[PDB]
């Protein structure tokens, strides 16, 4: 009833930026509650490419991809977005876990200068992608890179198709996001001062169905190196995925998505020894895996192509004992 | 004087390459790598370069800036790449001493093509 | 079944409509197999596609692209005679995924100009599947043009869920997408031809590039939009087969969700369920059914932003009842 | 298993063939976990790909691509000794989607020509795998040209339907689809070089348009087509494996279906059923098993209709027996 759902305890919750997650508990703790969660969003220029690339971004929360919120099942999210007044787009957000009003976009235009509060019930478990879609620009606002994921988990955790619950040690969100960047006639990607400026310019980019650059994180090689993630052999790792407006081919080099809800919907049977999975544009999905071996190992849209030639490649450091067992070199190279 | 050499996944000799992969240099000058392309490094050949030269190793992705002392000839590689004939030749004074040496020395067979084909064709 | 018991089976003849609209039919069916009639004729004219007047010479089964969604259920034969009229200038025929030897019925229905047969197969999988002209040479040709549609063959019993409970329709429509291919001239505006074999070499071209100038449904940006656009209520089970019979497509209705998806198209194979986004394979029809939970108008269309936006992949449903703030409430509007 | 558990374990030589034929094997498995031991020399040469004469440096595994299907039960481990023969110019490597550690084997067998090294990993999970090289820093160019193919693990006691009956097939086929890029000069004609190095910087040109100017199986357009059509027999269960390390792609056996398909290429993962179009993502091999009901030549191919009749990713099954009309017959053959 009314008084039921003014009653439910309303708790705050601070977001952090991905790949990382703020904190939560897989099993839920105490019945429904109103989570809460504030974001603002940055209209600003980065860099996407070692050659100076340049993509005016629109980012909810100040990164691409947005940061992934968690609740739970029943609980309903309540999110007070803010757009600034220097910034010079009016924007929204739709999240593709909320049922009416497109998904909360006809209800939360704001332009610069204004914020609102939107609150949806979590009815249905599973990771969704949200992002911004202004009616008439709903495109450009996403392939700028305003998009994120929020992840539903059913009250009583994760569990596989036979009923045994399912935990994870760590939990990493990695938005993938395919741009436009439009070139010159030389073939050298062209910047300019506002973001309005290249609107006509990346629609011809758009129109051609393919992305000059496809990365995670916001750029090429935003998780490799140093920013590697890290598991440890026998650690449970989930691994959310998410595409607002491409589909992807999730692929862990070395190892294999032990369980994938490929559809990211909790309620449908996750696949099970997936050495490639399959997240249709406008949809996140989620696949847990136990490392069993240490090292360094590469997790990037197969698309090969848009792998290592686009920038769709990440890279996990794992500490831990090796197993020949698994895997063993009777001979190294050698003539 | 300095030597300006780029580091590319793909140019005239194919995939993998150095340019330009014969370099001439005397005492004292600099070669400066550039990698133009991500996924590359320079790093000294083990017993492919001058009695009394150090050994050197970049990190990959960096533009690094070789100061040449000592004269003879220096093979170097690309860490990744070697194995796909990632390789340069560098020459410093004439004549240089082991040139001959490090032509018969082991390596990789495609390695060993390209070495040829600078020697001969970009000397 | 032997020809003497096929012959004694009671033969029924549909009407077909025009989509996104399906003929009548029961779910469950009524009384044993039947041999189920059908005839569209085909006509290759020239349809527009979107707003500026861009014109392609469509082939179409039932004058519209996508054809008509047949419906039978599983064990019925459908009986079809197709019909292709003297004015045609090109051979066609038809092969139905859902059909079994003959590449699908295309090997039986070669007809030229002047011509017509009568193919009839054995629906023995239940789900829904795309059927397709596609003539020895120019098969993506008759395709991209719009030569092609989908049939539903519901299980005897209906339609349950993935556990044996029933799933019953209030409403159901088939929404076909197609991508087309149009040339364009030197100053990026399309080209307008006489006659369907004067732009064969200028839109192979464009089918090369594997990159479509228009992705719509129901034949042209803007179809399934304003008068034409569906309609449900709050409470009311709405099932959309979608059918892509030349690219891989993922639908996604905005503001709602697919509570059971075949997105196979099979009703054997279980149906996802609480679907954001599902995918169907160019080459294949699926199916989703979901219960409207609030009123205003939605967009369903190709998640592919830009396919749904820039191309023409969108469509709005219109739907009427009481608004649910339990589902979701603007606590504060957009304000300074 | 320790180390002298695993030496004490019987090896089984097997003696690969060429694609599409698959080498000796038993679906359940005899006796219990064995290393099997399979080697493969990899030969970078070139091949045509079309009619018009087309060439692509091929990197091939066994002088094949796709290389061949090597084939283990579950628990065993498989063993190769790959060999880079002095005569090729690449360092290559072999990653294998079914192993686990050491970027699936490509981090343990980094070798440059004269140089060949042995691998031996368990096969923990059951299911169809694509197998392919990615040296570091030329991942994407080695697969494109054809350095790739799959092996399945199937279950010990051979494969199951979703409710665990026993799905036995008669023969198995193993298509690897293989999507290239090809350079053209200004006037539009294919180019082609003498070395497989001068050939990647016009290549990696047309990878970034992520737009393959060639997608076909076997390694060339008509490949699996006249003398090297398959065969099967009305009556016969038939398991074609498909795999695509570069590519997604989505099969559609026409005339025919997947009784039984995992897309997923995953045994454990249940397999859909009366499947008229699967689905099959860029760095992944599935499967498929169907018993033919109906005689004559079945073409299977990915649907993108451009793909499989203007790119060249169509073959084609003879199929002998005896017509069964029940399934379907022309009452009335085309006339006027
Ligand atoms: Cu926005
Ligand atoms: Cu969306
Ligand atoms: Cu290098
Ligand atoms: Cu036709
Ligand atoms: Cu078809
Ligand atoms: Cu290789
Ligand atoms: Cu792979
Ligand atoms: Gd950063
Ligand atoms: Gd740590
Ligand atoms: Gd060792
Ligand atoms: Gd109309
Ligand atoms: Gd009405
Ligand atoms: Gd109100
Ligand atoms: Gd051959
Ligand atoms: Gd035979
Ligand atoms: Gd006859």
């Amino acid at each position: 009833t009314a008084a039921e759902i003014a009653a439910l305890p309303r708790q705050k919750v601070e977001l952090v930026d991905p790949p990382f997650v703020h904190a939560h508990s897989q099993v839920a703790e105490g019945g429904p509650k109103v989570v809460e969660f504030t974001m603002v969003i940055e209209e600003k220029k980065i860099v996407i490419d070692d050659a100076g690339t340049e993509v005016h971004a629109m980012a909810f929360n100040g990164t691409v991809p947005g940061p992934l919120m968690v609740v739970h099942q029943d609980d309903y999210l309540e999110l007070t977005l803010i757009n600034p007044e220097t910034n010079t787009l009016m924007h929204n957000i739709d999240f593709h876990a909320a049922t009416g009003a497109l998904g909360g976009g006809g209800l939360t235009e704001i332009n610069p200068g204004e914020k609102t509060i939107l609150r949806f019930k979590a009815t249905k478990p599973g990771v969704f992608v949200y992002h911004c879609a202004p009616p008439g620009m709903v495109p450009w606002h996403v392939v700028s890179g305003m998009n994120g994921a929020i992840m539903v988990l059913p009250r009583e955790g994760l569990h596989d198709g036979k009923g045994k619950a399912l935990t994870y040690d760590k939990i990493y969100y990695v938005g993938e996001q395919d741009f436009y960047v439009p070139r010159d006639e030389n073939g050298k990607y062209k910047k300019y001062e506002a973001p309005g400026d290249a609107y006509e310019d990346t629609v011809k980019v758009m129109r051609t169905l393919t992305p000059t650059h496809v990365v995670f994180n916001g750029a090429v090689g935003a998780l490799t190196g140093d920013k590697a993630m890290t598991a440890a052999v026998g650690e449970k790792v989930l691994i959310v995925h998410s595409q607002a407006n491409r589909d992807t081919r999730p692929h862990l080099i070395g190892g294999h998505g032990d369980y994938v809800w490929a559809t990211g919907k909790f309620n449908t049977p996750p696949d099970v020894d997936q050495e490639t999975w399959f997240i249709p544009g406008g949809a996140a999905g989620a696949a847990f895996y136990t490392f069993q071996q240490p090292g360094i190992y590469a997790y990037v849209n197969h698309n090969l192509i848009e792998a290592f030639e686009l920038g769709a490649a990440a890279h996990f450091k794992v500490t831990g004992e090796w197993n020949d067992d698994l895997m063993t070199s009777v001979l190294a190279p050698s003539g | 004087e300095n030597i300006e050499v780029h580091m590319l996944n793909k140019g005239a000799e194919g995939a993998m390459v150095f340019e330009p992969a014969y370099i001439k240099a005397n005492p004292g000058d600099t070669v400066t790598f550039i990698p133009v392309d991500k996924g590359h490094n320079v790093e000294s050949i083990k017993d492919m370069i001058p009695e009394g030269a150090e050994k050197f190793k970049s990190k990959i992705n960096e533009n690094y800036v070789l100061t040449v002392t000592q004269p003879g000839a220096y093979l170097v590689k690309c860490t990744p790449h070697y194995a796909m004939g990632m390789i340069a030749l560098i020459a410093v004074g004439d004549s240089p001493a082991n040139l001959d040496q490090i032509v018969s020395a082991k390596k990789p067979k495609i390695v060993q093509e390209r070495l040829e084909k600078v020697i001969a064709s970009a000397k």
